[PDB]
């Protein structure tokens, strides 16, 4: 059963993907790929209307334009430190939940005089509402304690401060979680000092990348860090930091983890419990036992190695 | 060869207390410096900064200032934003080092961030649209770009520094930061003698945290020096220890505490000065005060090194005035 659209993408997305179906027949997992290689291609909202869920790589601008045919809105990046691997913060368990709408995404740019650009930056009370909401709803249906507000409401008083004003709108409804608010340039400075005051954290769209990056690199980077982005109907799983030059160079060398990780995860959305518990633990056990390390986590193995030790322990039965 | 005045703003809270022992330990090394205690707090008449305050730092082009306390009223604007329009300070740097006494996780860190402090999301324009639809409008020109990327580029021979990076978004807001990023290539190509690159903000973020070493001058808008700065603060030891100037126009200059106005520990002999010290250091390399400088810095380094005395914020029992100080005692070498 169950069909998920698959859309390979831009630079190594292809190679990733590979390992993903790799794993996944290792595994036995009931799950059939239905794939665009992609890069109008609306074909893939038709696809997404009976699938309503897919796996992506690296692809207004096509991203910009594509989430915004699927209204994705929602992005959650899930920065959790990997046991085997080792960072000067370990032990770290965040969210950064971000909008992906509005903000300077949108190409809005023109030129008033010469030599004068203007670039427009779009906050709404309806798209800030609902991340607002949808951040909360995620600390409600997660068990986390605390949704911290990161904003520069001081400069863009309006905006910004529409923003935070449905934030703490928002905030009523929830009792039962603690809210905070946070200055972006504080909070960038704060992750690095000391990340573990930090549960959940929402943010538009352009702090977001920042956040979603910065965060990524505590933990161990561009390859471990896992990312979702969802509608009111759609689930798209890719990788967290998913910034220019994140795995793009290299053949055979790029990191299978985070991939691997986000597709576990659109197992556990999937209902397959079984299967995602499964190739997660045995990725995560993978990087325990420090065996094989992909040169970004300071081995000398292959994707290939790495993959095929993967599907080594998922068929292992004396685990 | 002369004695020149610097006008002092010695601010709020713990503020009079760092600037009075940055004096001291200027006395100390018998730095040729003069000292003229203004107030920059704003009044309005027919908005703006006291008169005084602007003929003083007109007159000497110098500046140090401590840490002001936020004020209360909505209606206030930012006092930085008021002090940057008075003397079109233009550009923001934050040399980032770590301090040898001072463990921090990152060790290797000597960074420089040049911040474009004009325009960008900083414009101070916003328009409400229609119910609740705001638009904030971010203004990137060829002037200022340009004038920030020559600062570098200057900044970056003058401190005999190695590498330039030029950081954007261009793949973004490709009109806007393509015009930064046009701008700065234009000056990178006539200043060959310094290793220019591009990368993204995000592209930079993800690796500072990884592996700050690898960076050197970086140049960047508004919004992005802002987060930038204080993320590579936290790499060292976060706003306590870090050196700030705003450089202007007509030859001014303000050097500047980042850090807070702490008033639970105002009158107790508490506070650390090492930051407001550094930023005092960096006044002097820019007013061409080399041996003073270098001096001075190699004492407050000393002392941190020993342990001997340091304040509750570095891990020490240490008074204000006994790190003072050791600092002074130190600098009569």
């Amino acid at each position: 059963s169950f069909p998920v659209t698959m859309l390979p993408g831009d630079g190594v997305g292809p190679e990733l993907m590979h390992a993903v179906k790799e794993v996944f027949k290792a595994a036995a997992v009931p799950v059939e790929f239905q794939e665009h290689h992609l890069s109008k291609l609306e074909q893939v909202l038709s696809s997404m209307k009976e699938n309503k869920v897919a796996i992506i790589g690296k692809i207004a601008s096509y991203d910009m334009r594509l989430r915004r045919k699927l209204d994705l809105f929602a992005n959650v990046v899930h920065v959790k430190s990997l046991p085997g691997y080792m960072t000067r913060h370990n032990n770290l368990d965040l969210v950064i939940i971000r909008e992906q709408t509005e903000g300077e995404y949108s190409s809005l740019e023109h030129e008033s005089a010469r030599g004068v650009i203007e670039c427009l930056k779009i906050v709404t009370r309806a798209k800030s509402q609902r991340i607002a909401k949808f951040a909360f709803d995620y600390a409600t249906k997660k068990g986390r304690g605390k949704v911290t507000a990161v904003h520069k409401a001081n400069i863009m008083k309006l905006g910004d401060g529409l923003f935070l004003q449905c934030c703490e709108e928002v905030a009523e409804l929830y009792p039962k979680i603690k809210f905070e608010t946070m200055i972006i340039d504080n909070c960038c400075m704060q992750l690095v000092q000391n990340p573990y005051q930090f549960d959940v954290l929402v943010m538009p769209n352009l702090y977001g990348n920042i956040i979603d990056n910065l965060a990524a690199g505590l933990v161990g980077g561009a390859g471990v860090v896992p990312g979702e982005s969802y509608s009111a109907e759609y689930a798209v799983f890719e990788t967290g930091a998913r910034h220019p030059f994140a795995q793009a160079v290299g053949r055979n060398i790029a990191n299978p983890t985070a991939m691997l990780l986000s597709a576990s995860n659109m197992l556990r959305h999937l209902n397959l419990e079984y299967h995602s518990s499964m190739i997660a633990d045995a990725v995560k056990k993978v990087i325990k036992v420090g065996k094989v390390r992909t040169s970004d986590m300071g081995g000398y193995a292959t994707c290939h190695d790495f993959t095929e030790e993967i599907c080594r322990r998922v068929k292992d039965l004396d685990e | 060869g002369g004695v020149q005045t610097v006008t002092l703003i010695p601010g709020d809270g713990i503020g009079p207390e760092i600037s009075a022992a940055v004096m001291k330990i200027f006395d100390a090394a018998k730095a040729p410096i003069q000292w003229e205690e203004r107030n920059v707090t704003a009044i309005q008449g027919p908005w703006m900064i006291p008169s005084e305050a602007k003929e003083s730092m007109d007159k000497n082009k110098m500046g140090l200032k401590g840490p002001l306390k936020t004020p209360i009223a909505a209606g206030h604007p930012s006092m930085n934003l008021l002090l940057r329009k008075t003397f079109d300070l233009y550009a923001n740097v934050r040399p980032c080092v770590s301090i040898e006494g001072y463990k921090t996780p990152y060790t290797d860190v000597n960074i420089v961030t040049i911040r474009e402090n004009t325009e960008g999301e900083y414009s101070g324009i916003e328009h409400v649209i229609v119910d609740g639809v705001v638009q904030s409008i971010k203004l990137i020109t060829e002037g200022a770009s340009k004038r920030i990327a020559e600062f570098a580029f200057e900044y970056a021979r003058n401190n005999h520094r190695s590498n330039v990076t030029a950081v954007h978004k261009a793949n973004i807001m490709r009109m806007s930061d393509g015009l930064f990023l046009q701008k700065c290539r234009e000056v990178a190509e006539s200043c060959k003698d310094i290793k220019f690159n591009e990368m993204y903000l995000d592209t930079v973020c993800l690796n500072m945290v990884q592996d700050p070493s690898q960076f050197d001058v970086l140049v960047m808008p508004n919004l992005y020096g802002d987060i930038l700065s204080d993320l590579c603060a936290g790499l060292i030891g976060g706003l306590g220890v870090t050196p700030s100037g705003n450089i202007g126009a007509n030859g001014v200059a303000i050097f500047e505490s980042v850090h807070g106005t702490a008033p639970d520990i105002a009158g107790k002999d508490m506070a650390n000065p090492t930051a407001l010290l550094l930023s005092a250091v960096m006044m002097l390399r820019h007013m061409g005060l080399f041996d003073h400088a270098a001096r001075i810095e190699a004492a407050c380094f000393a002392t941190i090194k020993d342990g001997k005395s340091l304040t509750k914020d570095l891990g020490g029992n240490a008074k204000c005035s006994d790190f003072t100080e050791e600092i002074c005692r130190r600098v009569k070498d």
